DNA sequence: ATCACCCTAACCCTAACCCTAACCCTAACCCTAACCCTAACCCTAACCCTAACCCTAACCCTAACCCTAACCCTAACCCTAACCCTAACCCTAACCCTAACCCTAACCCTAACCCTAACCCTAACCCTAACCCTAACCCTAAGAT
DNA sequence: ATCTTAGGGTTAGGGTTAGGGTTAGGGTTAGGGTTAGGGTTAGGGTTAGGGTTAGGGTTAGGGTTAGGGTTAGGGTTAGGGTTAGGGTTAGGGTTAGGGTTAGGGTTAGGGTTAGGGTTAGGGTTAGGGTTAGGGTTAGGGTGAT
């Protein structure tokens, strides 16, 4: 057999912190499992082609951000450029 | 802390999502802070979704969090919408709206 | 016996308040295998393959008949015509 | 161990009452008598997009079994991205 | 006198046997430097990206006319209503 | 400036699109839509400028924000 | 010249070191550069062949970007692959439905 | 200044084939130059695509033959498909 | 406008089945040490944009009229919803068996690594035809006798 | 149709700018050879998909009455179209200033490589809770008296 990856340990957490009493079906963590991995590419993709626009080699957090602020809305957007930053220096200082 | 997610406040792992950066061809190289913003943005969109959901949840009197309970969550907000503007959820239903013109005199 | 509209009505509220699929799975495992074999033979389908294939026809075919409707109502009508099929699927592109 | 059998005309299994299920869901109220051939027609047009895509991609995979990821990989090509049955 | 719809469908021709742009460059050019103060100031445009704006503008309208015009004739009109802007807008994925 | 997008401005563009009949109100919405269009495009050029630590947003950068809206533009460098 | 070696007018060279450059994957198989060196040879050349017909049967001896359109537009394939495209200063075919003809 | 890549030396003589009593404008090369761009990364986009699903390391001319199957039309695509093995194969006679 | 009956909705609990919380083991993330090339400075060339003048002249704009499209209502069939019954065939949980996938073992060559060499194509300059820009023409329908 | 009316396509002449034919040399592709691993071999497990039995009850097909949505008529109103002349404003025409972009030189350091180490999380088995499905429950609004 070969192992298969999932965000279904995180999506478990993530749930328990908003909702601690509600639970997830084996289908609704499926299309959880779509949704982060659809995200995944499109920031990430987003993110290859600013590096590439600028003839740069690297994808730094500030290609993330961008790409995060061109793909989302301000609003989701302002708040996930907020969240991102903010583990970023709490990365930084430890 | 020894987990770069620990070192970030983050449930979403942070080692994981720098490896699939590099192995997924997007670049020569992935920055430090790159997985750490990305894991962050993916955690806060999933913890985003799950409150929206776990409401619909709750609306029709259920525990576990169905399909259809994500659905109407992400129609019924604006962004949520949006962004998932042209993806399907497998089981989700359609939101009830029934035109005004198609109502009984 | 309820009035032209009645039943219709409660169809829809019936219909858009479920996620149950509204095609019968066999059918449409037919219809997919003739298609897919008349194209190239000898072809064997996972069960999810034709789950997923049947789960995009219908969320397609349901909001193609949400524009329908839209294209019906717009030509001050209720019940829904190929040429509002069609106008939405023009405006759409398909043509 | 064998043949099979003859396959054809199952675009008729998509019934007029399957049909009238579709256009409640999709909040229809009258629907014409017409629509029904017309919706065979549109219905067997777009399964043909995405099963021709999704067996482009079991042929390059140098597999006889479609699976479930082929007919992701093809809707999201069609545009029409589907989640929950993995990717 | 031409009678009603004899110089409009004169104009009809006379503009998609051509490719001139059917805006002036001046007005535009201030439209858009003054849209894009708002979301930063102390902006430059290079000529060749306001004309690339321009191009965009003109081809989508003009493409939005004809979906227009195909909502104004499937409601039997011959004339053009808001209401058939909204509906193909809507369909198109812009609007609902 | 848009009302310097003109009712005779817009009228030769509802005719390039085949109209023969223009509506009064049209002019109005015509301005609505052609506003966000451009913000749309616009707002995604200058994150491109920003972006590159530019002042001056190049014609890459509209191309790019046009590709972006899936309204690919061919001739500008792209 | 490995374009030479393949009968081919579009550099097989350039195309290998874009594919790689381009980080599209970690390797680049030797006959990759030159199949679509190939694809976008034989494209070229299926546009430019009625793109010259437009400007032939327009007076004109130089394709101007309206004659691509014309080609493009009056193909069927043309058309669908550069669907969602914008050719500039192209304009739009002369199409006046029938019903806004006159009575 | 900087160096700026072309494919109109290309462009160029392509044309001379299929039109030798025929030109191209300054515009129209650059949307040549659009298109061939476009193109490109639409196909090579695609291929790495394919290598990556079936979790292979390199691009090989497969990959741009079922890349060009699913993103070209079937007439289109069967020329191109031709057109395509054929320089493969030419490739492969001449060292 | 008052009653009768058909519906969803909601109670009951019994009902299976799915979720999750246990287990443990397997692998991917983490640590740490040399490791180099990208990206960071630095300055400064040379670019391209903005600012601000001019002269109409193409084009925008108000208001001159009536044409006919949109709109409404009324009334013409006739198309489509609603009801019923019959027997299919879809669904059900079984049954199997092997083709079809794929683990994981072994080895070869296909690809990438370096450089230096010819060789193609950028960036330039220049001229000259192709196209532009004007006038006066035939052609062609446009509106009304 | 047959009468005058507009106008835009038609030829022809001579203007202006830009295809595209030229130049040299920068930098790119190419052909030497070394080295490592990705993918090609053969294989066996072993899953899983196809087809086979088996039953029944949901769900479909097909003709019924007639209810009302579709589309026809003409007739009311005025919305936009045409025409026009007053006149704003966009369009080249052509100057210079100097912030902007950025070429290229030094120096550092961030991200890569490396294998042993160890924790998380993949897969697994398993009880009980949420959900499921079958029973009546009154309320509810529909649609004839
Ligand atoms: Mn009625
Ligand atoms: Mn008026
Ligand atoms: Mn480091
Ligand atoms: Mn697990």
């Amino acid at each position: 057999r070969s192992r298969k990856e999932s965000y279904s340990v995180y999506v478990y957490k993530v749930l328990k912190q908003v909702h601690p009493d509600t639970g997830i079906s084996s289908k609704a963590m499926g299309i959880m499992n779509s949704f982060v991995n659809d995200i995944f590419e499109r920031i990430a993709g987003e993110a290859s082609r600013l590096a590439h626009y600028n003839k740069r080699s690297t994808i730094t957090s500030r290609e993330i951000q961008t790409a995060v602020r061109l793909l989302l809305p301000g609003e989701l957007a302002k708040h996930a450029v907020s969240e991102g930053t903010k583990a970023v220096t709490k990365y930084t200082s430890a | 802390a020894k987990t770069r997610s620990s070192r970030a406040g983050l449930q979403f792992p942070v080692g994981r999502v720098h490896r699939l950066l590099r192995k997924g061809n997007y670049s020569e190289r992935v920055g430090a802070g790159a997985p750490v913003y990305l894991a962050a943005v993916l955690e806060y969109l999933t913890a985003e979704i799950l409150e929206l959901a776990g409401n619909a949840a709750r609306d029709n009197k259920k525990t576990r969090i169905i399909p259809r309970h994500l659905q109407l969550a992400i129609r019924n907000d604006e962004e949520l919408n949006k962004l998932l503007g042209r993806v399907t959820i497998a089981q989700g239903g359609v939101l009830p709206n029934i035109q005004a013109v198609l109502l009984p005199k | 016996r309820y009035r032209p509209g009645t039943v219709a009505l409660r169809e829809i509220r019936r219909y858009q308040k479920s996620t149950e699929l509204l095609i019968r799975k066999l059918p449409f495992q037919r219809l997919v295998r003739e298609i897919a074999q008349d194209f190239k033979t000898d072809l064997r389908f996972q069960s999810s393959a034709v789950m997923a294939l049947q789960e995009a026809c219908e969320a397609y075919l349901v909001g193609l008949f949400e524009d329908t409707n839209l294209c019906a109502i717009h030509a001050k009508r209720v019940t829904i015509m190929p040429k509002d099929i069609q106008l939405a699927r023009r405006i759409r592109g398909e043509r | 161990k064998r043949h099979r059998k003859v396959l054809r005309d199952n675009i008729q299994g998509i019934t007029k009452p399957a049909i009238r299920r579709l256009a409640r869901r999709g909040g229809v109220k009258r629907i014409s008598g017409l629509i029904y051939e017309e919706t065979r027609g549109v219905l067997k047009v777009f399964l043909e997009n995405v099963i021709r895509d999704a067996v482009t991609y079991t042929e390059h995979a140098k597999r006889k079994t479609v699976t479930a990821m082929d007919v992701v990989y093809a809707l999201k090509r069609q545009g029409r991205t589907l989640y929950g049955f993995g990717g």
